[PDB]
């Protein structure tokens, strides 16, 4: 029993949040008000990760939602799964952070953060064994992006020993708020690297592009884009959450994705790549699952892995398969394309099977790259932060909130550093 | 009478534990209820059987066995399999949370926290024992726990029975059926540590059950169950002396003495046959099970004995088999294959035959089969193992990856080139015995 | 497509051999140390043949015969021929041998003295009538020598009156198949042979005495003049005379190892390309001298003989989207 | 070729047959080495602890 203390913050990690929990809230057969109405007991097995039981046989998630306004909030609690939160884990002020790095991680977010810490030691107290936890968020906000990061730094000062996940969603100019992604984006990176064990970085970037170029989306709103998001975090937790899974965790991801602490930043692919109420009747043959997550085009992140090489590679398959034929299928992708895999990691691809595949899908396949290639996103917020901070533009926004060029200068070079980290295991 | 005690360490120890265990209650014809109706004394017993079980004043016979995992899932179900009443609750030990495939995990952090408790559940078992010959610990190299605390465990033993044997049975990492990216670190790492305390270890590569498991049974692909159902096969016919009345390997003492002439290199190859698919309509002779262990297609490690030197040979035969027809079987081998020995070692063969024939699982995999040859030879060809796995620890090495999580549980970096300049070691002692 | 590596960058056989493999466009080249290939052309010594075979999904496959070195080192050969049982002392085609260090001078010497023409030749290069002469050149050095027969009546060339030897290249596949290059080649000397340079044909040890050049170009013969001039000189074919003898030879020591060496219930598949040297005396019997594991060709059949290799020895295991070879049964 | 003790009985028998003549660390040692790495543990947590407080 390896308990998972979910945390979800701001509008964007509080949407994606709750997108996340009524997805698999569907596949372990639990209904919004919090009873089991499944058929197979393989759902409760290992229920407990991200569930509690509380009385009368009623799951009730283990998850806190954090934000600094409380419009997002409201919405979830008026959506259908908001009924199955835990009032009391709803944590909220109304000064809201303003997409504001400054104002999440300084002063709007200090006022709120022993609140949720609060809430946080309530949940993990009651833990049979605590795993860690995983938080949802965005990068180019205030609170998901300051209040997000500083709620990491406070929870890992308070359980050091235990694994810090995240699910970071990267600015991109394509879906641009407001003007300030790269700095907010830039700020919190610095803080990912040193405080999380694991982060799927979700590129809103690329999550336009597969609405726009493979869907056929002409104007895609964050609905489309967060249901790429739900489909991908119910992929990356299947083997967290059912039986039959090697008793796989949170550490044992971690241990063997990441070669060297610094570079913990994970590609996400899913296929077959789906619209929302866009559900196709032919399954994929496992040949086509296998080429497409491997595709370019059905990355998460935006970056071409064909610039990069592969450090890891954990793959999950979700249905009623040729195990066998995924076995073939896995490796000639290895031995056909050995030259973008680091020869210096020997078996550096794992490949999970789960049974129960998720609703509306015959049979898919999860991708979770630890490519070099990665180095491109950092890149992009990079010259995008720089280009605005040689000319101090939209400073005064961060300096009135106490905050000195020097900490920019900062967190500039250390991304700097983090580029020309990846870059370094590119040459092999 | 001389008891001997089986440690059974990580998933992989406990796995293959309970395939053995069970296939020792159908050899001896025990109820999973612990009951023996061919026992006639009751309570009390001197026979051969009673090396690895002991008797309750109900007639119930328990192994002398302890289960040992740092996580709590494999060991519950063998708390609720069909062999529950088998063995008493404080024969089995787990933890919450397992040692995340790092070696450094399950020795250091994890291990110092649950060693005493271990040593004392084992003391219990020793206590019953009127001479106790030593342990036969069980484990994967590739595991956390199985690497970590293994190496940890066997440290403590030659400290609290330091005039016992200890024998391993450990398995080998292989890619088709590994777990972690970091098994070989794991691999070096605690073979490195246990070297000085095993007195023979037989290793079980992965690769080789896995392959013997498609082509023989035609199992497309393999599980642990059918791995481990194989695998307690050997492991049977390797103990099976201890168990049965007999005069060869009576006690672990004897597994050295006819095994092991140089103390680092005991590594015996082990080689079986035959295997038979159960869904299937030929018996083999003597002649062609004895030849068979001489194909690479049938040993627990993959190697070509051709280019090494034999220090050691033991057959161990189950079933219809008579001295005559063994000795033509070895002379008919002797001349057809080359058998290089090494001159300070006579050309000689130590055979052992039991005549009941193998058990095998009902329903399982494999078919019953009148005869069975277990070969024991101490080979320097098995360096090929320990040169393949040293390689890809050389390439992880080279560039520190994954080098931060064991330095995280306390370790120092140094243990790692420690650890490395022994294999080198032993490599080098391989080649001057084969030259 | 298949993938491939290359170990030995010396060769001149598999630098053209990876070549024709490239240019077919379904074979790749991987760095040297990528395990995720199906073939390699490994290197002259101690090529690691313990970690070949352990790749899932991957067949691999290796341009040597592990072991197949003790019938191409001296010691090793004579060694292979007295202790073997299929060879001698029934072997009637390997001269006369013995192995002594820097046993056997005290076998050596009692057949000398027995014998007491006694003419010599030790090599590991020295060929003298007396026996003090040679082992006092041996324990000079620190390597390992055989002393063997010198044959003191070659067959001789004429015109010219010149000495010669006999290149034939064999081609040994997975399954152990023997196949004869149907292209031989003499090397032949430039200078006359006398009985008391022109002693040895290595061609090398040709242009350091440039006598003579393009009776032929390079000093090199092949089978359809040479068959010419057997035909016109002593009435007989090359097939009759020599070859019958050449094939029962690279047959018989082939057969002898094939054991030991065979690859047929192995993880990882084998093949090599052998280089037999043969001496053919006065009344054409053919002689066998030594037997090379990682020969060269000559420039002429370079070609044809590479192509050959990737047809019936990468292509059978790794086939792609008459024969120029004679296969030797058994 | 030649055979040496023969040992039968009601189970089965054994023998060998021959073809050719030939031609510490203390209890309080590893605890000086599990304490060594706990204490290498804490040192690298307190580094982080005080990081965090700065
Ligand atoms: C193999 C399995 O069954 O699960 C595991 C997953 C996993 C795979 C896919 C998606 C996941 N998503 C969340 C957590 C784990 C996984 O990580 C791993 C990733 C790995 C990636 C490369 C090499 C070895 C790996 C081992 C694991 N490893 C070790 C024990 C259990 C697991
Ligand atoms: N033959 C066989 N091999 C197994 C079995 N279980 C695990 N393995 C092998 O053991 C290695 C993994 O080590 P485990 O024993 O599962 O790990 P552990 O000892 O429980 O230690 P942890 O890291 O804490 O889980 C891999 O090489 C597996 O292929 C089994 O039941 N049979
Ligand atoms: N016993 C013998 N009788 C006659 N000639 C001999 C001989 N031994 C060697 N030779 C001569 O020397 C040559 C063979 O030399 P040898 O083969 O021992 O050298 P080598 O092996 O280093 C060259 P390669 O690269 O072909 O193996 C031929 O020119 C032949 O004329
Ligand atoms: N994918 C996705 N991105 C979002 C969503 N909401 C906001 N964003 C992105 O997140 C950033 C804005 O941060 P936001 O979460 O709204 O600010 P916060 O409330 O301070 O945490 C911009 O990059 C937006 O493009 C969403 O629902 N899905
Ligand atoms: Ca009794
Ligand atoms: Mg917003
Ligand atoms: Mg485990
Ligand atoms: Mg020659």
């Amino acid at each position: 029993m390896r308990e998972i203390v979910h945390i979800q913050a701001g509008q964007c990690g509080n949407q994606i949040g709750a997108k996340f929990w009524e997805v698999i809230s569907d596949e372990h057969g639990i209904d919004p008000t919090g009873s089991y109405h499944g058929d197979s007991d393989l759902q409760l097995e290992r229920i407990n990760v991200y569930y509690n039981e509380a009385t009368g046989n009623k799951y009730v998630p283990r998850a806190i939602l954090v934000d600094l306004e409380p419009g997002t909030m409201d919405s979830v609690r008026s959506g259908p799964f908001g009924q199955i939160f835990r009032p009391d884990n709803f944590v909220f002020g109304q000064s809201g952070a303003g997409n504001n790095w400054a104002k999440g991680h300084y002063t709007e977010g200090a006022e709120l953060v022993d609140s949720v810490l609060d809430v946080v030691r309530k949940e993990s107290e009651s833990c049979d064994c605590l795993q860690g936890f995983q938080l949802t968020h965005s990068l180019g906000g205030g609170t998901g992006s300051g209040m997000g990061t500083l709620l990491i730094s406070k929870i890992r000062e308070e359980y050091p020993d235990r694994i810090m996940n995240t699910f970071s969603v990267m600015p991109s100019p394509k879906v641009s708020d407001t003007v300030v992604e790269p700095y907010n984006a830039t700020l919190s990176v610095h803080q990912l690297v040193e405080n999380t064990d694991e982060t799927y970085c979700i590129d809103n970037e690329a999550l336009y592009d597969i609405c726009f170029r493979t869907l056929k989306l002409t104007t895609p709103t964050y609905g489309d884009l967060n249901h790429l998001v739900s489909a991908t975090m119910s992929g990356v937790t299947t083997c967290l959450r059912f039986p039959g899974q090697l008793n796989a965790d949170l550490r044992k991801l971690a241990v063997n994705m990441v070669p060297f602490p610094r570079l913990h930043f994970f590609m996400p692919g899913f296929a077959p790549l789906t619209s929302r109420g866009s559900q196709q009747y032919r399954a994929l043959t496992v040949p086509e699952l296998t080429q497409q997550m491997f595709d370019s085009k059905n990355m998460m992140a935006a970056c071409d892995p064909r610039h990069g090489r592969y450090l890891t590679v954990a793959a999950i398959f979700r249905g009623r398969m040729s195990m066998k034929e995924v076995d073939e299928q896995m490796l000639n992708v290895q031995n056909k394309n050995s030259s973008y895999f680091v020869e210096w990691i020997p078996n550096n691809v794992k490949t999970a099977v789960c049974d129960i595949p998720p609703r509306g899908l015959k049979m898919s396949a999860t991708f979770i790259g630890n490519s070099t290639a990665i180095q491109e996103l950092f890149k992009r917020i990079s010259e995008q932060f720089t280009a605005m901070f040689r000319r101090k533009a939209f400073l005064h926004w961060y300096t009135g909130e106490g905050m000195d060029e020097m900490e920019f200068t900062e967190a500039e070079s250390n991304m700097n550093d983090l580029v020309s980290e990846y870059q370094q295991y590119q040459d092999a | 009478m001389r008891e001997c005690i089986s440690i059974h360490v990580g998933q992989a120890g406990v796995q293959i534990g309970n395939a053995c265990w069970e296939l020792y209650c159908l050899e001896h014809g025990i109820q999973p209820d612990g009951q023996m109706p061919s026992d006639k004394t009751i309570g009390g017993g001197d026979d051969s059987f009673n090396t690895f079980f002991s008797e309750t004043g109900a007639g119930k016979h328990v192994p002398r066995a302890v289960f040992v995992d740092l996580e709590p899932t494999v060991i519950d179900e063998v708390r609720t399999g069909t062999y529950r009443q088998l063995f008493h609750p404080e024969q089995l030990i787990t933890g919450k949370e397992d040692a995340a495939n790092n070696y450094a995990r399950g020795h250091y952090t994890i291990g110092k926290e649950i060693i005493d408790l271990v040593l004392d559940r084992i003391r219990k078992l020793a206590d019953q024992c009127t001479g106790l010959q030593g342990f036969l610990v069980f484990h994967s190299f590739g595991g956390g726990t199985g690497s970590g605390f293994t190496s940890l465990l066997m440290e403590r033993l030659s400290v609290d029975y330091g005039k016992k044997s200890k024998l391993e049975f450990s398995i080998y990492p292989a890619p088709q059926v590994s777990t972690a990216v970091v098994e070989p670190y794991n691999s070096i790492l605690t073979t490195h540590t246990t070297l000085e305390h095993s007195d023979c270890a037989f290793m079980v590569d992965n690769e080789a059950i896995y392959d013997i498991c498609r082509r023989n049974l035609d199992i497309e692909r393999p599980t642990y169950t059918n791995l481990n159902r194989l695998i307690s096969q050997i492991v049977s016919s390797i103990t099976a002396s201890l168990r049965f009345d007999g005069a060869l390997n009576v006690d672990l003492t004897e597994f050295q003495t006819n095994l092991v002439p140089y103390p680092r290199i005991h590594f015996p190859l082990a080689t079986y046959a035959p295997v038979i698919s159960a869904e299937k309509a030929e018996q083999l002779s003597v002649a062609e099970i004895t030849n068979a262990c001489f194909e690479p297609a049938n040993q627990m490690v993959k190697c070509d004995p051709r280019h090494g030197k034999y220090m050691a040979c033991c057959l161990l035969y189950r079933g219809d088999v008579v001295p005559k027809d063994v000795n033509a079987a070895i002379a008919t081998i002797k001349t057809k294959r080359s058998i290089q020995f090494v001159d300070w070692c006579p050309t000689g063969f130590k055979v052992g035959i039991n005549y009941q024939p193998p058990t095998v699982v009902p329903g399982g995999d494999l078919a019953k089969v009148q005869r069975a040859v277990c070969m024991l030879s101490n080979t320097t060809a098995i360096a090929e193992a320990w040169a393949r796995l040293d390689h890809k620890f050389d390439l992880m090495y080279a560039k520190r990856a994954f080098v931060h999580w064991y330095v995280g549980e306390g370790m120092e970096e140094g243990e790692f080139s420690e650890a490395r300049e022994d294999m080198a070691a032993l490599e080098k002692d391989y080649e001057e015995v084969g030259v | 497509m298949y993938t491939f590596v290359v170990r030995d960058e010396n060769s001149s056989v598999y630098a053209e051999v990876s070549r024709l493999l490239l240019a077919t466009g379904q074979w790749k080249r991987l760095r040297k140390d990528n395990p995720r290939f199906n073939l390699m052309l490994g290197e002259r010594n101690r090529l690691p043949f313990g970690r070949l075979g352990h790749e899932p999904g991957l067949v691999q496959l290796v341009n040597y015969y592990r072991g197949a070195d003790k019938l191409c080192r001296k010691a090793s050969l004579v060694k292979l021929i007295k202790t073997s049982p299929e060879l001698s002392e029934s072997c009637t085609w390997f001269p006369e041998s013995y192995v002594i260090y820097p046993d056997e001078r005290e076998v050596f010497l009692a057949a000398y003295n027995r014998r007491r023409g006694n003419v010599w030749i030790a090599k590991s290069i020295l060929i003298s009538s007396e026996a003090s002469e040679l082992l006092d050149f041996i324990d000079e050095q620190g390597q390992v020598h055989v002393i063997q027969k010198y044959l003191e009546k070659p067959l001789l060339l004429e015109p010219g009156h010149r000495k010669f030897d006999i290149r034939s290249w064999v081609l040994v596949d997975h399954l152990y198949n023997i196949y004869l290059y149907r292209e031989g080649v003499l090397r032949t000397s430039s200078e006359p042979y006398n009985s008391a340079t022109c002693h040895l044909t290595n061609h090398c040890i040709q242009k350091e005495y440039s006598k003579n050049y393009g009776y032929e170009e390079g000093n090199e013969m092949f089978f359809e003049e040479f068959n010419q001039y057997l035909m016109d000189a002593l009435n007989t074919t090359l097939e009759n005379s020599i070859l019958l003898q050449i094939k029962h030879i690279i047959r018989s020591c082939l057969m002898c190892i094939e054991p030991a060496i065979s690859t047929k219930h192995l993880h990882y598949q084998s093949f090599q390309l052998f280089g037999f040297d043969f001496m053919v005396d006065e009344e054409l019997k053919v002689w066998l001298i030594e037997v090379n594991g990682a020969p060269a060709c000559a420039q002429k059949l370079y070609a044809e003989l590479c192509q050959g290799i990737v047809d019936v020895a990468i292509s059978s295991v790794f086939p792609l989207a008459t024969s120029i070879f004679i296969k030797l049964h058994h | 070729m030649e055979v040496i003790e023969l040992n039968k009985c009601t189970s089965g028998q054994s023998f060998e047959v021959i073809l050719k003549p030939p031609s510490d660390p203390s209890l309080e040692e590893i605890q000086k080495k599990l304490e060594a790495a706990e204490e290498r543990r804490k040192y690298q947590e307190a580094e982080l602890l005080k990081h965090l407080a700065e």
